[PDB]
């Protein structure tokens, strides 16, 4: 009976100990998906505005090579 | 010299507790501060089986205080004999035990057990000859339920030959905390089956009806139901306590009431529950009547292994041989013809407070067997949806040990219906 007076207040830290490692990691996970996520939403943002510099510099070439 | 180590655990146990110390200490002429003040010599002649004799010709009782919260333990130490209790006897946690029966046999009073024990150990050591131990306590809570068991799981490891007994409050629908009062309850009683050799029986459902019914009080409180318990306790230790025609310790009486080491769960029973003194006859017929019982279980549905009766005043012992007679010879189909003479009467010279003559019922019937069902019935209907578990898994308890002590309840009862029908 002793033995299992240990087993079960052993398997409460077990369960607790458990239980705040899922939520850290879950949320290391989350916080860590979202910075990709924004990231790359900001990354394509960017590169689409400096592909705009790459179509006015033709733009401003092609006149160039009318005169 | 038979000395009796009290123990009182959670809420329950402390405050019904108390007002057993409160009653006997004013029996034997022991005031809040633990001087005697009496007026014969037979309140003294017995006076160490409850009470330690201190240096300055004080008494101090042999009792020890349990909780898992400080807020009932300061209640005592703040009551009319609260200054009576030895201040070191007193052991409390802080942080409760939530209703919780897991809490207070696993988590939350197993790191507060050996504090306990240290001092159980303390007052036995300093003992001539233990008698046994006594503790007041109720089912339906955590601290009382949960560590009590598991405090007297201990003193059987340490005090394997001692006699262990309890003073059990079962829960009721009726006179309820909380919902989880079932699951406490049915872990507590394999614990006692198991632990101790005599548990008396008190059903708060009884104790209200018969505040209610009977004592016309309209709306009970725990005070008017613990004032029944009290009076009880009082009339049970009354032949331990003082002087008469037995000479018995816990073992002796334990023998000759307990025919079979499980079924160990008595009825109590108390007369009167008024300035007309009640006659002999009067007191023998309301000590057997179901309206005194305190178990709120009907003993005509079941049958006596053993009775026993202590009546206290100045009677005549005749009379009283007459009346216990007379009772056993007008329902002999209600005592188990298997056991030759199972009723036995104990008779005291000195009454308590405010009667001239009262009587208490002690009954080993196996019509218990209704407060088991009763408590097996509320148990299932929660556990077959598994409701309010999660209080307890949290704890690191199985359902399994939930389906462990569901069974045993259960065989408990079939073992009553089995010497029903003998
Ligand atoms: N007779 C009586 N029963 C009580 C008292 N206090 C609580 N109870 C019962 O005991 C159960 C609650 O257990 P409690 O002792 O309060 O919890 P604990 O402190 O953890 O042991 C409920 O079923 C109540 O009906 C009391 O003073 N007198
Ligand atoms: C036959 C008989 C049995 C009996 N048993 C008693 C129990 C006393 C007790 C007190 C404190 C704790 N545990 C048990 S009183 C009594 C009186 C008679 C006649
Ligand atoms: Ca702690
Ligand atoms: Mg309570």
């Amino acid at each position: 009976k002793r033995e299992h007076e240990r087993e079960v207040i052993q398997k409460a830290i077990e369960e607790n100990n458990n239980f705040i490692k899922m939520a850290k990691e879950k949320l290391a996970q989350k916080m860590e998906s979202n910075k990709e996520n924004r990231e790359a939403h900001l990354a394509a943002m960017l590169e689409r505005l400096q592909e705009k510099d790459k179509h006015a510099e033709e733009v401003r070439k092609n006149k160039e090579l009318k005169e | 010299m038979r000395e009796i180590v009290h123990i009182q655990a959670g809420q329950c146990g402390n405050q019904i507790g108390a007002k057993f110390w409160e009653v006997i200490s004013d029996e034997h002429g022991i005031d809040p501060t633990g001087s005697y003040h009496g007026d014969s010599d037979l309140q003294l002649e017995r006076i160490n089986v409850y009470y330690n004799e201190a240096t300055g010709n004080k008494y101090v009782p042999r009792a020890i205080l349990v909780d898992l919260e400080p807020g009932t333990m300061d209640s005592v130490r703040s009551g009319p004999f609260g200054q009576i209790f030895r201040p070191d006897n007193f052991v409390f946690g802080q942080s409760g035990a939530g209703n919780n029966w897991a809490k207070g046999h696993y988590t939350e009073g197993a790191e507060l057990v050996d504090s306990v024990l240290d001092v159980v150990r303390k007052e036995s050591e300093s003992c001539d000859c233990l008698q046994g131990f006594q503790l007041t306590h109720s089912l339906g809570g955590g601290t009382g339920s949960g560590m009590g068991t598991l405090l007297i799981s201990k003193i059987r490891e340490e005090y394997p030959d001692r006699i262990m007994n309890t003073f059990s409050v079962m829960p009721s629908p009726k006179v309820s905390d909380t919902v989880v009062e079932p699951y406490n309850a049915t872990l507590s009683v394999h614990q006692l089956v198991e632990n101790t050799d005599e548990t008396y029986c008190i059903d708060n459902e009884a104790l209200y009806d018969i505040c209610f019914r009977t004592l016309k009080l309209t709306t009970p409180t725990y005070g008017d139901l613990n004032h029944l318990v009290s009076a009880t306790m009082s009339g049970v230790t009354t032949c331990l306590r003082f002087p008469g025609q037995l000479n018995a310790d816990l073992r002796k009486l334990a023998v000759n009431m307990v025919p079979f080491p499980r079924l160990h769960f008595f009825m109590p029973g108390f007369a009167p529950l008024q300035y007309r003194a009640l006659t002999v006859p009067e007191l023998t017929q309301q000590m057997f009547d179901s309206k005194n019982m305190m178990a709120a279980c009907d003993p005509r549905h079941g049958r006596y292994l053993t009775v026993a009766a202590i009546f206290r005043g100045r009677m005549s012992m005749k009379e009283v041989d007459e009346q216990m007679l007379n009772v056993q010879n007008k329902n002999s189909s209600y005592f188990v013809e298997w056991i030759p003479n199972n009723v036995k009467t104990a008779v005291c010279d000195i009454p308590p407070r405010g009667l001239k003559m009262s009587a208490t019922f002690i009954g080993n019937s196996t019509a218990i067997q209704e407060l088991f069902k009763r408590i097996s019935e509320q148990f299932t209907a929660m556990f077959r949806r598994k409701a309010f578990l999660h209080w307890y898994t949290g704890e690191g308890m199985d359902e399994m040990e939930f389906t462990e002590a569901e069974s045993n309840m259960n065989d408990l009862v079939s073992e009553y219906q089995q010497y029903q029908d003998a």
